[PDB]
């Protein structure tokens, strides 16, 4: 089988395997070398629409 | 390009009794700036990821004839590349070459918040001298370069604080200009 | 100008991954690789036949108290279990990045055969015989607890 | 606990009541780390793993430097911080202040009968901690530094409550 | 649970230096006095008032002065101008011997000087041993951090200034370039 | 580190459930495991044969006035009668309920020969060469007369 087909049912939420997998290893690869700083301005602006 | 960033050495970080190696990497005296220490962290068996956000990660250098009237040591930080496969390089500096014979290393980490630190391996290290020489750097030199550009940085950064508190007031002129040049953009096609 | 005693020599079974060893108190270690080549004549000239090679080691080595490998070896000779050994060299380690783990040969097979010996006043000794089942690999192997 | 420690080892201390002399453990920790020391413990009785809670035993682990005096040396009773109360599985964070006395350190471990007097006891071991060119070197510098950093602070300090 | 570091040095402070705030140290290696000087060994002073804001900070940061080395006490007499602020101020001394070991002895105290003189010398006096170049950084590193992180504090604040007028300029070229269409 | 003589060797003829006895005066003893295996070659690469393994041991002993066990092994390998042996080691007890009993190796087989010799002015001394015929087992046995 190809990865985008079998599913991954967490609780009320569907998507595949492969999608989940490239998820979980961006979230790595952000948390790892994605810069950061300044947070509480960050969600003080992201608060606009 | 031309330098030794050909060498590789691998830190286990792991607490087995990780004994001094001799690493068999000899730079010569009449190197300046391509002297490259290049490093490759692993935790059990695969590489430690790392990253300049969350940790700050620095190395202790001390050659073997240090003593208080002749010696050299440093303590400075690395340039992270590739940090998610676990790997960095070390640029050896300049003044410490002048110095020859064994050397002893070390790489210590930092996690910010904290301060909770890890060390590695204590490595060796070697580095010939050369005919192109004759100035002698007997003064022992030891500088932290971590907290000397520590300090450096702040006083940069309050600098740049101050010019910015200056643009402040150019602002509003920015703004006013990019809407006449707007308004003449128009006007034009 | 290498001393005997520098030869590390090193086995485990294949199942076992985790379970590493070394031989202790070896007297005399013989490696051996045994061409068979028997040239069958011809009228015009002569053919040197290439046959295989018998590769084999047979080491010697002492028995004490908090050690039962050659225990495991005389075990494994009768049971015809599969092993795999490390001819390591210390004082020779990698180039780039291997230096930890020194120059080694490496190769697989079964032991051949176990002889130990006793003699009135003194210590017992076992001699073994591994055949090394094929070509021998190259390259370098780390070595436990740093001894 | 973080992933970050060493972390890289696992002490089989087994409830063998036939003998347990002494593990002379390979582990080190270069006197430097100072912040994430952690040995993981196992427990067993025979080959099995024991299953052990807060309400059951508490735990205790005494650690002890090798040249102890009550002028010089080291010696504390601390708990073990249970992880898996299945498995047997121990992490105990060292200290901050013995990473700071050199060379070797003997320990064991301690079990507690909640409701009762009745107590357990394992084999003993010994985790080294080498010396370090983090924690030497120097006997100047470290202070000139920070008193240039001092100098540094307070100085930008008047400047810095001046422009705000 | 007890600790016995070995490297048998300690700075103590008298309490019988309640008059004048004349804070009189001394030091004990391995149970005796050092003999010091002004070569073979080092030391240093910081003191910081009580909570202040940012506004009345008696931030002083200043070396000893030997008032008997063959006994082993180091006098630090304090400045008038210090004084005055009657809150209590926290201290942190710091001795080096230089005796070809990295010790580097801090005393952290306080106590509740009044504006006339040292007054109320109590305060649970702490000491540790900088035994590794990481706390070096962190000795000031917290006084040090809170200082960047208040510069750090401006800066964003200058900077949501000067993103309250870039989101104009956003506006204005938007408009313009919907204008032209 | 084992000295020799720590090692224990007894036999017993499989009937007499009853008796016991024990081999004295060892000079020199020698066990042995000796592994058939012969690859016969093969187009497309080979295979190492499992053959099996005729394990033996072979013991050199003096002969005294106050025993005959000797005899009787003289007599089995001519009477072609089966015996079992135990090869003990001393100084390593059981771990659990078996201290008594100390470490050792069983096996039931034939004695496949005995030669002794005479010299002029010296004791006389018998060898024997025991098969041991199969799977050697392993375990705890205990001594007779705490010796």
């Amino acid at each position: 089988h190809n990865g985008e087909q079998i599913k991954y049912e967490h609780l009320n939420v569907t998507s595949s395997v492969s999608d989940f997998l490239t998820y979980l290893n961006g979230r790595f690869s952000n948390m790892v070398l994605g810069h950061n700083g300044d947070g509480i301005n960050e969600v003080k602006d992201a608060r606009v629409d | 390009n031309f330098s030794k960033d050909d060498n590789l050495i691998e830190l286990q970080t792991t607490s087995q009794y990780n004994p001094v190696i001799d690493t068999n990497i000899s730079f010569y005296e009449s190197d300046r700036g391509t002297g490259v220490l290049n490093f490759a962290v692993t935790k059990n068996n695969r590489p430690l990821s790392i990253s300049s956000e969350h940790v700050k990660t620095f190395i202790v250098l001390k050659t073997d004839d240090y003593n208080v009237d002749r010696g050299a040591y440093i303590s400075d930080e690395l340039t992270i590349v590739d940090a998610i496969n676990g790997r960095l390089q070390y640029v050896i500096p300049n003044e410490f070459l002048k110095h020859s014979g064994k050397v002893h290393a070390q790489a210590f980490f930092t996690q910010n918040g904290s301060d909770n630190v890890v060390v590695e391996r204590q490595f060796s290290f070697n580095i010939e001298n050369d005919l192109v020489s004759g100035f002698d750097g007997i003064t022992k030199l030891v500088y932290i370069k971590s907290i000397q550009d520590t300090i450096e940085a702040v006083g940069k950064d309050f600098n740049q604080l101050k010019q910015n508190m200056a643009d402040t007031q150019t602002l509003i002129a920015k703004v006013n200009d990019s809407a006449t040049k707007g308004i003449q953009q128009i006007e034009i096609k | 100008m290498k001393n005997s005693n520098d030869r590390i020599i090193l086995f485990r079974k294949a199942g076992e991954k985790v379970d590493a060893t070394k031989m202790l108190f070896l007297t005399e270690y013989g490696l051996s690789h045994e061409a068979d080549t028997d040239t069958e004549d011809t009228m015009d000239g002569s053919y040197n036949t290439g046959g295989s090679v018998e590769s084999t080691m047979s080491g010697t080595a002492k028995m004490f108290y908090g050690d039962d490998f050659a225990d495991e070896i005389e075990d494994a000779v009768v049971d015809r279990v599969l092993y795999e050994a490390w001819e390591v060299e210390s004082r020779i380690p990698g180039k780039n990045g291997d230096s930890a783990k020194f120059k080694a040969k490496y190769f697989q097979g079964f032991h051949n055969k176990f002889e130990l010996k006793a003699e009135a006043n003194g210590i017992d000794e076992y001699e073994y015989e591994y055949g090394v089942n094929g070509r021998f690999q190259r390259g370098f192997a780390t070595l436990p607890e740093a001894v | 606990v973080d992933n970050f420690s060493k972390d890289d080892n696992l002490i089989e201390l087994q409830t063998t009541s036939q003998y347990n002399p002494v593990i002379d453990t390979n582990i080190s920790f270069y006197e430097s780390d100072r912040g994430t020391g952690v040995l993981n413990f196992a427990v067993t009785k025979n080959n099995r793993p024991l299953s052990i809670s807060s309400e059951h035993v508490k735990t205790f682990i005494v650690l002890k430097t090798d040249d102890y005096n009550v002028d010089r040396g080291a010696y504390i009773s601390d708990e073990l911080t249970i992880v898996d109360a299945i498995n047997g599985r121990l992490q105990y964070v060292i200290p901050n202040e013995f990473l700071k006395h050199s060379g070797k350190v003997h320990a064991q471990a301690f079990f507690t009968q909640n409701g009762s007097d009745n107590v357990v006891v394992e084999r003993q071991f010994s985790f080294n901690i080498e010396n370090d060119l983090v924690s030497g070197f120097d006997g100047i510098t470290k202070l000139v530094y920070i008193k240039s950093i001092q100098d540094t602070i307070e100085a930008v300090g008047k400047d810095f409550n001046q422009l705000k």
